């Protein structure tokens, strides 16, 4: 089965290999030896005279044509089981966090099949996560493709961080956390945060988060099938594990852009804005591998950018049409600067449903999203003109309306360093009791400033004590 | 030693 | 597919893929001189002015071109390899590239027999006493059990000389070379 | 600015100097040397 | 004379010695298709017989790639190339100091030759998660508008971006003229070495920078790394590679080192002549795939290192300039991706009257309160809060929609703020008259001024501050935090100053 | 010494020869034989064996397949000397002044290398222009490259004509312009006005600019190499003699896009909106050897067309990155009457320091750029709502900008025919005298029709006072 | 059957006529098809010429046989044009009889140099 060819020609990722004696079938893994370290090709197409077109995850500084490599056959195969959970490893497979081999027994095969229709799960429960404007405007699914969209410089990492604190320590199953080209610091400071926390234990086998990182600076290869490299460690502890796991993939646009440099080093056409023809293909495959099945739960919140804010972008969009319960992390409203600038009038909801969630969450939900909706087109209104000519109720829906806006922000614990307040946890019942309570008027004297940055209706009777006297 | 030394020599003569 | 013979330099291009494919087959049928020679008789053959201003020119009607070439084989009686390399270069219109894929193979038969291009420049005209030991001392020098087709050229440019490339590996003696080493070390 | 601009001179005089005596020397132990290079190339090699 | 002949025949070995070569096929426009070179290693510096570098990618089973170092005359069809014998390097020393170097490593400013002692590969792997730690310190511009909304950390990367002629290249040289203070000091946790490397600008415009830089005496720190405009596309795509590797130099000895990027997107467009030259396929743009992957790794070679690992820090600032403002364009968004902090100027403002140009709420950095020293933490946060209020306040009464006590409050403070943080061109200050001159802003007694006269307000006041308060500053940048006593000092001296200028 | 090779591909320029035994380095200048004019081409890439890929400058016609090509063996040697002053020349070195042939000592050669960084001059003298915009708001740098951006009819031609006929009467050094890719017609017009004006002198050896002229009739390989020409032209007055010598050189666009044109037929992959992928860099050669040295100086004032009106496109972007002084002639001031419709936003200069031009003139431009940009977002509200929806301060920024605006136009010596007034050559100290006044609002009263195509403020004075009385 | 002057028409596609052989051709040159209609002779190669003709394509089969003309692209000219309606080659499609052309103005000739043009 090793069988061994030769290197022949190398641009990047893109390498070609002749085989003659053995030929490998596509997507998988090649060992380029030659290397003080090893080198790792995905095999795909075998163009003649065997010919693989692999991509080559490393840097590809100083290969030789004419070099050797073995053929295994493997799709690409990683260490996987519960010994791999305080460890970061990557894409290959191999440990890099400077603490020796992962011993393991059994491996896994990152390329597989979305299971089947048979066995896709069909119960619906709500996921609360102590954030107010998730709560009650895009409320979560335990059991469902959560994902948070949002350009660079709107908050995405620091409500991930919020997610990853405020529900991966509510949890007392696995935590597999999938960095995708994510940068390296803010990595750094997830793994320091996660061992300062408990999550990861360095002294024994009491761990519950396992992290599978690939830095945004290597070569498409280590940077597309990274994220594939994570949902393979989320299916065992959802296959055969048989345990409730969430897997947070914070950034799925480094796969998109890595599909894209490879294509267009591969040898295929350019599609719409650039990216490749095989885009919706590609990650119908990655996001129907994760999701919920009967054998066992796992839920999926996916950290997703959007390049300058644009929603229009191919990538996104499809990426849309994956998710079970997204939310949009706008800028303009932190130009405001309510943070993170969470659009609700964009995001989404499996979920939402009077018979799901409730009536009462229900119909403030959407009083809610009336109120902010009309204000935009009230707001336009006003910016001819002024306050002057709108009416009594006009004026008083208009400020009802930036009222709640104001009271949509809540401070998160993580980010007691970016505001300096402490930041407070939010119940559902208690989102649910405080913005009826705004839509039911009894606060229509307090100003926008008392709701700014609190919890529950409490918190911004306290700040309104303060300010007033 | 063949050339350097050659021009060593009109290193001299520029000398 | 079948297993294709590897030949010994990869020659590529349209003609290096003719000439790999007709190289592995004669490997298989092991009677590559002979095919090698035929193919030398073919060139010799296509060079004729009136066969090769009927095979270059267009509106001859390829089937005619096909049928002209199965004749002229088989009115000397070639070989069922270069019969058939004959036909498909017929076939598929590369009659064009055909003194071009006797070149390839050619060169693949040369490096089957073990012989290394080697380029000499003396740069001024050399005797033969300087041709022998230079050949003593290069055939000790390539490899064992190859052996070297050697040519030299000369030009009054590059003085001294010496210049020799045996088998991509270029030993420069050049005087001017010389002066170009010491010329970046007395520039800085 | 003084000593550069006589070294410029003192180098290209150098170099056409070089270029005048040896593009007319020939006495063959160049060559004489270079078989001696190929042989000493040949013992290591 | 005899030392020049001695090192000229000492120098050169002249060890011939049997080598790899490959004639060369099609010349064309500093590319050359070489045939031969089958064992030449991907990416590799090979040499033609004229004497000049190239470097060999896009190994193909015909001929190899390689892109010259430089001018295309000097190449012919047939001729020798010579394999060095390994990847392209940078020589690197302390040595290197205060010397324009040309982008691989030849100083071409007339100074000597430069006395390096360590080599270093250029296409190196950057430190992975376990060598890193996060950003701890304060790296200060002298910007009072970088210092207080986006300050730096020394371990961090941020951008300049903004549209042509708005003040970025002038931001970096802010940046650079504030570190002498700290490199004369005592700390060597405090003195910066730092690589300005110039792609694809013009040689004139290098000359006076290096003439801005040693007339304000800013030769220690610095290391001038020019690819011009007349340098090949190669020399301009690898000369920030190069300064990335002089950074990694001073960063894994353990000194806090930077890098300013200037004119990233001429990387850009150089790696894109090359692709294009080299017949790869154009994606978007006519740039091809891997730019993002290029940038990603030139700007992921930086960050904090370890208290294991010596405990150097490098600070990657790369300068991007847009078209018409257009952020959504290829490369901006890339090295938006790639980076955290991000500096935005638009250029509005500066012929609005704000110096720098900083267009605001468009700019973040992402380690914010962290990188910020204790003083100015305590000062500047709810001023940040403050002119995010102001702006959108403004953004909606445009018209004068409401105008209660509240809004005149907001718009009052927001334009007296605004005059704040504008700024003289080369003239930074330390962080104590930050923390000071933002003290005497944002803690009252400046909001009922006329706002024209806030930059006599400035001038006075740091003449006042710099004239018998000296030790009082010295108090509050050696203590860190701004002390109680301190802070009350601060408001007597301003109440007392807003006495003398109203007087 | 030359190598006969043979023609055996023609399309334009890029003519394909062979070459066996003598194939000639990349920038050769190699002559086609059997021609009625000498037919120069130029080698560049080697691409099979024998290939030189040249380009041909002349009449392609009549290149017959396989034609003896005789290579000369250097790049495009060009006469220069001080016997050039006065005599036109085109790319190969020919006179077409028909008025006999250069009768120099030397040749230098069309490719050379850029000065390098050990020797620049990093000193800049302000060059006041006698513009009120130009010496306001973008100085220009004597010794500096200058450019002169705008649309087709913006008045690039009109302000070059007012940069000769102002700044070129200064310097006694041997100026150099170079037409590229314009109009004959202007060409000829500023022939005759180089002679009729004493710059040129057909009877007698003491003439002062040089001429060479590559205009648009030409096939794009003769258009990519003009500005080479009157550069290495004017770049031997500069080394050899120690002059202080001014290149005006119209209209750098169209060697860009000669390039274009060329490599589009070069076989080369297409770049960004059209162009070549070697538009930085050849254009980097071209202007890195357009520079200020300490061997002598140049001043070197260039017209750059934008194709329809983006200054996003490719060759004006590079351009704004390689220049020292930027004016962006734009058409929309036209549109308003004002001329040259010179954008001064984004016009700027590199000279404007307070530790240069002083801190009043400092101050009156940045008041003035500030009143402008606060004009142009009240002129938003303006279009939308009217004049009526601003305050007292609004309203006085807005008149004191319109009275500004108004009187960044002044009326030049050239385009006196266009409109009615003489040419007014306004001094340095009137110009910040007069917008001084006008930015502190002490012409509160005066109309704004006072201020259009005045020149010195004593003349908006006296135009207001004149229309008062016309008016009386 | 010489193709040093005449050739045969290997491909005309979209508005190109690759035609092979044609080795006496200059670039630029006026040869016509044999259906009656003319072309100019643009880009050369070492294979073929590419001639891109002055009609439809729809008249020109292929292997349809070319011949050289002999001269750069011309078009009659004179006095004897005047008053009269001319297609783009010279040929009268008024209907009222052809032209008494003398002369031959060929039609890309240069615009003149700076000297002999004056102003207007
Ligand atoms: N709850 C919050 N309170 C205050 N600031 C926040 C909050 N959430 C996000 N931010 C801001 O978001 C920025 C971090 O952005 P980040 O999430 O790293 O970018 P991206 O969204 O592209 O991942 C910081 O500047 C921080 O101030
Ligand atoms: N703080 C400041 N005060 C005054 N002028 C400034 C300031 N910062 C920048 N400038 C202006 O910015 C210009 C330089 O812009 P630069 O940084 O060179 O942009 P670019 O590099 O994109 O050309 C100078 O003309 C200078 O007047
Ligand atoms: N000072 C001026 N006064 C009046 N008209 C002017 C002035 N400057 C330029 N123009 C107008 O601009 C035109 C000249 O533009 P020109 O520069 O020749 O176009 P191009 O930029 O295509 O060369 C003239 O028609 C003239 O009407
Ligand atoms: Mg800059």
């Amino acid at each position: 089965g090793g069988a061994t060819g030769r290197i022949v020609a190398v641009i990047g990722a893109v390498v070609d290999v002749q085989f003659d004696e053995g030929l490998p079938p596509i997507l998988n893994a090649l060992e380029v030896q030659g290397r003080e370290t090893r080198l790792v090709l995905e095999v795909a197409q075998h163009l003649g005279e065997s010919t693989v077109r692999t991509i080559a995850m490393d840097g590809t500084e100083g290969l030789v044509r004419g070099q050797k490599v073995l053929d295994s056959g493997a799709p690409i195969r990683i260490p996987v089981g519960p010994e791999t959970l305080g460890r970061i490893m990557n894409v290959i497979g191999e440990p890099i966090d400077e603490r020796g081999p992962i011993k393991t027994k059994q491996f896994a095969a990152i390329h597989a099949e979305a299971p089947e229709f048979v066995e896709m799960s069909v119960e619906q429960e709500i996921l609360v996560t102590g954030i107010k404007v998730v709560d009650l405007l895009a409320p979560y699914a335990k059991g469902g493709k959560i994902g948070l969209f949002g350009g660079a410089g709107v908050g995405k990492t620091v409500l991930i961080m919020e997610l990853i604190n405020n529900v991966a320590k509510a949890h007392g199953g696995y935590s597999v956390f999938a960095g995708v080209g994510e940068r390296t610091r803010e990595g750094n400071d997830l793994y320091h945060e996660m061992i300062e926390s408990g999550v990861i234990n360095l002294k024994d086998a009491t761990s519950k988060v396992a992290l599978v990182y690939g830095q945004m600076n290597e070569p498409p290869g280590a940077r597309a099938r990274v994220a594939l490299t994570g949902l393979t460690v989320a299916e065992y502890f959802r296959d055969q594990e048989g345990q409730d796991v969430l897997l947070f993939i914070d950034n799925i646009f480094r796969f998109t852009q890595a599909g894209s440099e490879v294509s267009a080093l591969l040898g295929r056409i350019p599609s719409a804005v650039g990216y490749q023809p095989t885009l919706a293909t590609d990650m119908g495959t990655m996001q129907e591998r994760i999701t919920t099945t009967k054998k066992g739960s796992i839920t999926s919140v996916q950290a997703i950018y959007v390049p300058a804010d644009d929603l229009t972008d191919p990538a996104p969009a499809t990426t849309f049409a994956h998710l079970d319960a997204t939310t949009v992390l706008s800028r303009a409203i932190a130009e405001l600067g309510i943070y993170p600038a969470v659009d609700p009038l964009d995001s989404t909801s499996r979920i939402m449903d009077p018979n799901i969630v409730g009536s009462e969450h229900y119909d403030v939900a959407r009083g809610v999203q009336k109120i902010l909706q009309d204000y935009k087109s009230l707001q336009d209104i006003i910016a001819i003109l002024g306050m002057d000519e709108l009416s009594e109720e006009d004026k008083l829906t208009v400020s009802r309306a930036r009222k709640i806006q104001r009271f949509l922000s809540q401070p998160f614990q993580v980010a007691e360093v970016f505001t300096g307040h402490l930041g407070k946890l939010v119940p559902l019942k208690e989102t649910i009791k405080g913005f009826q309570q705004i839509l039911a008027g009894e606060f229509d004297h307090l100003p926008e400033q008392a709701f700014y940055m609190v919890g529950p209706i409490e918190e911004a009777v306290a700040k309104a004590d303060k300010l007033a006297e | 030693q063949k050339l350097f030394v050659d021009k060593i020599r009109e290193y001299r003569t520029k000398r | 597919f079948a297993k294709l013979v590897r030949p010994p330099v990869q020659i590529y291009g349209i003609e290096g893929r003719y000439a790999t494919a007709l190289y592995s087959a004669a490997s298989k049928q092991n009677k590559l001189e002979q095919v090698e020679k035929e193919l030398l008789r073919v060139g010799q053959i296509l060079k004729e002015p009136k066969m090769a201003a009927s095979l270059m020119n267009p509106y001859v009607k390829r089937s005619v071109k096909v049928k002209s070439l199965n004749d002229m084989t088989a009115k000397e009686k070639f070989s069922p390899l270069t019969s058939n390399l004959i036909n498909l270069l017929a076939e598929n219109g590369r009659l064009n590239n055909t003194p071009a894929v006797i070149s390839a193979f050619s060169t693949m038969m040369s490096v089957h027999r073990g012989e290394v291009p080697c380029t000499v420049t003396t740069a001024s005209p050399l005797d033969e006493a300087t041709l022998t030991e230079l050949k003593t001392v290069l055939k000790s020098f390539l490899s064992k059990g190859q052996v070297l087709k050697l040519e030299v050229k000369i030009d009054p440019s590059i003085m001294g000389g010496m210049i020799v490339r045996i088998g991509e590996k270029y030993v420069d003696m050049s005087a001017k070379t010389k002066i170009q080493k010491l010329s970046r070390a007395m520039r800085e | 600015m003084m000593r550069q601009k006589e070294q410029e001179h003192m180098i290209n005089w150098v170099e056409k100097h070089v270029v005048q005596s040896i593009s007319a020397q020939q006495e063959k132990e160049t060559i004489a040397k270079c078989i001696a290079d190929l042989k000493l190339l040949a013992k290591k090699a | 004379v005899s030392s020049i002949l001695e090192e000229r025949i000492l120098g050169a070995d002249t060890s011939v010695d049997l080598e790899e070569t490959g004639r060369v096929l099609s010349i064309g426009d500093g590319i050359a298709r070489v045939h031969g070179l089958r064992n030449v290693q991907a990416e590799e510096m090979v040499e033609f017989s004229s004497g000049l570098k190239g470097m060999s990618l896009n190994l193909e089973p015909d001929n190899v790639g390689v892109v010259v170092f430089g001018n295309d005359k000097l190449i012919k069809e047939g001729d020798i190339v010579k394999r060095t014998g390994a990847i392209v390097d940078v020589p690197v020393g302390e040595e290197l100091l205060g010397r324009v170097v040309d982008a691989l490593g030849n100083a071409i400013d007339g100074k000597g030759p430069i006395g390096s002692k360590a080599r270093r590969r250029v296409g190196l792997k950057a430190p992975g998660i376990i060598p890193r730690i996060s950003v701890r310190e304060p790296m200060q511009t002298g910007i009072k508008a970088v210092d207080s909304l986006v300050p730096i950390g020394r371990g961090q990367r941020e951008l300049i971006i903004g549209d042509r002629q708005t003040g970025k290249t002038s931001i970096a040289i802010d940046t650079i003229i504030n570190q002498k203070r700290f490199n004369d000091g005592t700390d060597e946790k405090k003195k910066l070495y730092c690589i300005y490397v110039a792609i694809g600008q013009k040689r004139s415009t290098v000359a006076q920078l290096v003439k801005r830089l040693t007339d304000a005496d800013a030769m220690k720190y610095t290391i001038v790394v020019s690819a011009t405009a007349s340098d090949a596309a190669p020399l301009q795509y690898l000369a920030p590679y190069s300064g990335c590797s002089m950074g990694e130099y001073f960063r894994d000895n353990g000194k806090h080192a930077l890098i300013i990027y200037d004119d990233l997107s001429k990387q850009a467009v150089a790696y894109r002549q090359m692709s294009l030259l080299l017949r790869r396929p154009p994606g978007r743009e006519a740039y091809p795939g891997d730019v993002f992957y290029l940038h990603s790794r030139l700007l992921e070679r930086a960050a904090k290192m370890n208290d294991a690992f010596g405990g150097g820090s490098l600070t990657a600032l790369p300068v991007i300039e847009t078209q018409a403002g257009d952020v959504s364009a290829y490369i901006p968004t890339n090295v938006i991706s790639i980076t955290d902090g991000q500096i935005f100027l638009e250029t509005e403002l500066f012929y609005k009257g704000i110096r720098p140009a900083i267009n605001v709420g468009l700019s973040v950095s992402r380690v914010g309160s962290a990188a910020q020293t204790r003083a100015m933490k305590q000062v500047a946060g709810t001023m940040k809060l403050e002119l995010a209020q102001y702006r959108e306040v403004a953004a909606f009464a445009q018209f004068g929609s409401d105008l209660d006590a509240a809004t005149q409050q907001l718009l009052s403070r927001g334009v007296r703020l605004t005059e704040l943080l504008k700024q003289g061109q080369y003239s930074p200050m330390a962080i104590e008259e930050q923390v000071a001159v933002i003290y005497a802003g944002v803690r009252g007694y400046l909001d009922k001024l006329e706002p024209s006269k806030i930059t006599k307000f400035e001038n006075a006041f740091l003449s006042h501050v710099i004239s018998q308060h000296q030790t009082l500053l010295g108090k509050i940048r050696t203590d860190g935090k701004i002390s109680e006593e301190a802070d009350a000092k601060l408001k007597e001296i301003v109440t007392n100053f807003l006495a003398g200028f109203e007087a």
